[PDB]
């Protein structure tokens, strides 16, 4: 079907857009490289890891 | 070109028919709310200049494309809400009943329905 | 990549005989090619090894 696809597609766009901001603050020393940095992305990770590649 | 990209070939092909809809029912309303001039009641003779082949191409193209992305019943309640809601445009209004009746399968009676409420 | 190439799969009485022409044109077809998915899904597989692999690092770390 169609829905289902752009489910996935805006559910991806938004953490990318996130994950862009987040790495350019990394480029500027905005932010931080302690931490919480780690722990942010090791929770995007968990989230995509749930259902990994459903193959039909 | 505006009307063209309105034309939802190229977009409902991309877009989801949730956020589309609401889209589509806020420029319905921002057609017939905006500029309610020319309210006179005696708005009586510019009847037959609001004439569906009088009202400009343009209108009629968009009010079609209007019709085909939405549902007829959900046109007619929304129409009923707005009008009975907010201020007017007569001469879009009138203009898009003309387009309604003859675009539309047979809801000259749906009309008469609210018209009989009203 | 995946949504996009999708989504370029998915584009390819007068008044009443032109709006059931458009309804025509319109009428909800789903054309999501199985094969294209899978080629997707195995390049998306590709990068989920690396993103699990480098993971692996950060939660050892």
């Amino acid at each position: 079907r169609v829905q289902y696809l752009r489910q996935i597609h805006a559910n991806h766009e938004t953490l990318l857009r996130e994950v862009q901001t987040l790495r350019d603050r990394l480029c500027t020393e905005d932010e931080a490289s302690s931490c919480a940095t780690a722990q942010r992305l090791l929770q995007v990770y968990r989230q995509l890891r749930h259902p990994s590649l459903i193959l039909l | 070109c505006w009307f063209g990209v309105f034309s939802g070939h190229t977009l409902g092909s991309v877009i989801s028919t949730d956020p589309l809809k609401r889209f589509f029912s806020h420029t319905l309303t921002q057609i017939l709310t905006h500029s309610p001039v020319l309210k006179a009641s005696d708005a009586v003779q510019m009847q037959r200049e609001w004439s569906f082949a009088r009202t400009h191409p343009l209108l009629t193209s968009l009010y079609r494309r209007l019709f085909v992305m939405l549902s007829a019943e959900e046109l007619v309640g929304h129409l009923q809400e707005v009008l009975e809601t907010q201020e007017v445009h007569w001469q879009r209004v009138l203009s898009f009943v003309s387009a309604l009746v003859v675009c539309f399968p047979e809801a000259q009676q749906l009309l008469e329905d609210w018209v009989a409420r009203l | 990549s995946l949504s996009s190439a999708i989504a370029k799969h998915e584009s390819n009485p007068y008044r009443k005989e032109l709006q059931r022409e458009k309804k025509k044109m319109l009428q909800t077809n789903l054309k999501v090619s199985g094969a294209l998915y899978r080629e997707i899904t195995l390049k998306v597989a590709e990068v989920q090894l690396k993103s699990d692999f480098a993971a692996q690092k950060l939660s050892n770390l």
